[PDB]
């Protein structure tokens, strides 16, 4: 079945005229947009955002820590990652592949946050205790619907309706710039796009360790904030 | 507004003690993490322990490592254990070396009953933790005009503000060609209720009752009325000194 | 280092890709507003200017063959060769090579035809 | 009136394409219909409901895996119009019978018988579809 009209002759050509002026309309709008961007217009990403766009395996963290020492002198303070987990119906995100990356080299004094689903909760614990980190606390986010209901997440053994994140500690976390018992470890917010995360957790972290460089891992264009050295394949 | 009516919908279903008979079995030994439990039941399904960790304290974490669970006690079954935030960690790893595999978790989010009564207006007695929850329950749509996140707990904690409690639930498969019967999706992993700030780790009735109802629904076949069988296929530890729930083989530590 | 802005610029220069941040430039919001996959670095625009120098407006169908821009797309490339000329239609430059612009001055005088947004209507 | 009740917003030409595809392939082989590609923009569920309307019987359990004539089944369903044919569909009296009973039912029934201007897309891809749409229209006028 052809989507277009079978035969209309010039009777369709008149409609063609309509369409073609529509065509010019778009491009002229485009020109305006061009003049709007090539004049010094400021986008949504704020200052002090450092989006390293590179594969985490390809990236050499040694250069990163060298720059850290050269410019600031203190290595990382707060770290996060929400890596692509395993579903069993890329494949190099094997939890072991996530493990062997030397995050322990990237951190000596500060916290960590790792969001993960309950189906990979336990492997997250071994993910965090393996390093000098000690699992101490958890921040959990309860999904919300448009009205204020609870999302009907798929149930394997119970109806999954919340998401979890683990916290760890190595070295000394009382570096002065850290704040304790900042606020509650729960976040109630709507269910945004696929595996998206609440932007208020960055407000939480700003309450936690302000005036210091951060490090989220596996970001998107949404994640970028101020004071956030950030990494991500799609970033 | 808040849609909080649906949040506490199952709490409107209250449904709140069998004597020693073919329906209820009773054990009261001064030791439990040392007493063999396979003699109290075999091939059982539901196995609950009310481990009130607290960092005063009720039970010491390092004690749990000395308890023995044999395959003769249960081939296919589940253990349920409590978790406390000030003692978080050092509990998530003890049980795996006893021979279970992690499957899921359950959790209770406490919505700060004092803040709920404050929003209704605009140390707590047993009455203030039993009837006041009904009081905030029946007028549940008057505070729905407020924000949910406001009324949460603000309890002292080293890293954040402690708000919620947790039920670790662990299933073991031990016998090939044998499985278990489950209802699965009965009660949402998210549930909602208030809890006193004096003992947030502790859970009183109408909430303990909620957990009891959900576990009774998840594992119905584990129960046995006195006529059908005398031996019970599901046992319990650290219950109340006066409650002897039917179906459960209660083991209260005196 | 509490000099957050200078620190950020230094890290961008040290680590960030060239198409992300300039040699000693700001965040370069132009790459942010456009999507990942199609952006117009100075390299891409100078390559398209080279393509214009190759044959100019006309029956020049090798726009994508040369791959002057990064993963050249025929419609996007033909769209982005138009603001330089400043005129919506290119029929008055068909079949000839164009070296420099010399078109903004001869057309901005046409106030009625169009002068806003650095462009003329038809 | 309203013979072979129509789903909202589908052409009758699509209906006859579906009839031909079901006559050639068979009921229940929706994956083969997608493989042929004669019905673009159609899902397996929606084509299933459309088959429900076209057969004249809402329950397709008795018609699974049958290369039967759709119009013949619809006509014989009017032959039994004494039952309430809601949306020109007969509700099967059998409540989801066992696979054996459904299989013998299968045996007995066998024995008896603009577009891209939408989507809120940006200028690039809409123009990408537009220019070759106009090329298609120009060729159509050339052959006319
Ligand atoms: N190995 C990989 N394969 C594919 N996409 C990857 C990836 N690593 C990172 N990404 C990108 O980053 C995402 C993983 S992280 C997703 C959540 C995001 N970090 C947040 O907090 O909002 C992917 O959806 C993709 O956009």
């Amino acid at each position: 079945y052809l989507d277009r009209l079978p035969k209309s002759k010039k009777g369709l050509q008149g409609l063609l005229q309509d369409i073609e002026k529509r065509i010019l309309h778009y491009k002229q709008l485009f020109f305006k947009e061009q003049n709007e961007i090539a004049n010094g217009k400021r986008s949504m990403v704020p200052d002090n955002s450092i989006p390293i766009c590179s594969d985490v395996t390809k990236l050499n963290f040694q250069a990163l820590i060298d720059a850290q020492m050269r410019h600031a002198g203190k290595m990382f303070d707060v770290i996060m990652m929400d890596p692509p987990w395993q579903l069993s119906s890329y494949d190099s995100l094997s939890d072991e592949k996530i493990q062997n990356m030397p995050i322990q080299s990237l951190q000596q004094d500060g916290f960590i946050f790792v969001w993960a689903i309950n189906a990979k909760y336990r492997v997250t614990i071994k993910m965090i205790e393996n390093w000098g980190y000690k699992l101490v606390d958890e921040i959990t986010w309860v999904k919300k619907t448009v009205n204020g209901k609870i999302a009907k997440g798929h149930g394997f053994y119970l109806q999954h309706a919340k998401e979890s994140c683990l916290i760890g500690v190595k070295g000394d976390v009382d570096n002065g710039r850290f704040k304790k018992n900042i606020a509650s470890d729960v976040i109630f917010s709507e269910r945004r796009g696929q595996s998206q995360k609440p932007e208020e957790i960055y407000q939480y972290i700003n309450q936690l360790c302000p005036n210091g460089n951060y490090l989220e891992i596996f970001a998107r264009r949404n994640n970028l904030h101020d004071n956030w050295v950030s990494i991500g394949n799609e970033l | 507004d808040n849609q909080l009516s649906l949040l506490l919908k199952w709490r409107n279903d209250k449904i709140p003690a069998s004597e020693t008979d073919n329906k209820c079995k009773v054990v009261n030994v001064k030791n439990i993490f040392k007493s063999d439990l396979s003699k109290y039941g075999a091939n059982l399904q539901a196995l609950f322990i009310n481990a009130l960790w607290k960092v005063k304290e009720g039970l010491n974490i390092n004690d749990l490592s000395n308890l023995k669970i044999p395959l003769s006690l249960m081939k296919n079954g589940i253990l349920f254990i409590w978790s406390e935030k000030e003692i978080l960690g050092q509990i998530v790893e003890i049980m795996e070396q006893k021979g279970f595999t992690y499957i899921e978790n359950f959790s209770i989010m406490f919505l700060g009953l004092n803040k709920c009564l404050q929003s209704i207006n605009h140390e707590k007695s047993i009455e203030q933790v039993t009837q006041e929850k009904k009081f905030v329950m029946n007028n549940l749509d008057i505070l729905k005009s407020t924000d949910i996140n406001n009324l949460f707990l603000r309890n002292n904690y080293p890293y954040f503000k402690k708000t919620r409690h947790t039920l670790l639930m662990f299933r073991r498969i031990g016998d090939k060609n044998q499985k278990l019967e489950l209802r699965h999706q009965r009660t949402s992993d998210v549930v909602f209720e208030v809890t006193d700030e004096q003992d947030p780790s502790k859970v009183d009735t109408m909430m303990k009752e909620y957990v009891y109802q959900m576990i009774e629904t998840l594992l119905p076949k584990a129960q046995f009325i006195p006529g059908v069988d005398k031996h019970l296929k599901m046992m319990e530890l650290f219950a109340s000194t006066d409650n002897y729930r039917p179906g459960w083989i209660s083991v209260i530590e005196k | 280092p509490l000099d957050f802005t200078q620190y950020a610029k230094n890290m961008r220069k040290d680590l960030s890709n060239q198409d992300i941040c300039l040699e000693d430039g700001a965040l370069n919001h132009s790459y942010f507003l456009t999507k990942k996959g199609q952006y117009w670095t100075p390299l891409n625009q100078k390559a398209l200017q080279r393509g214009i120098e190759l044959f100019g407006v006309g029956n020049w169908k090798e726009i994508n063959y040369d791959e002057f821009s990064g993963k050249a797309n025929i419609v996007e490339l033909e769209l982005r060769t138009c603001m330089i000329l400043g005129i919506n239609d290119i029929t008055e430059y068909y079949g000839k090579k164009i070296s420099e612009e010399e078109q903004e001055e001869i057309k901005k005088s046409n106030i009625a035809k169009g002068k806003k947004e650095n462009k003329l209507k038809d | 009136l309203w013979n072979y009740t129509l789903s909202p917003g589908w052409r009758e030409e699509e209906v006859k394409i579906l009839k031909s595809a079901l006559q050639l392939f068979g009921i229940g082989k929706w994956k083969k219909i997608m493989e042929s590609g004669c019905l673009p923009g159609k899902s397996i569920g929606q084509i299933y409901m459309q088959t429900q309307r076209l057969l004249g019987q809402q329950s397709l359990g008795d018609f699974m895996g049958l290369q039967i004539d759709l119009e013949a089944v619809f006509n014989q369903n009017m032959k039994k119009q004494d039952v309430l044919r809601k949306n020109n569909c007969i509700i099967n009296t059998g409540d989801n019978p066992t696979k054996e009973e459904r299989k013998r039912r299968i045996e007995q029934n066998r024995k008896i018988y603009e577009d891209i201007e939408n989507e809120k897309f940006t200028n690039l891809e809409i123009l990408t579809h537009l220019y070759n749409l106009k090329a298609e229209i120009v060729r159509r006028l050339a052959e006319q």
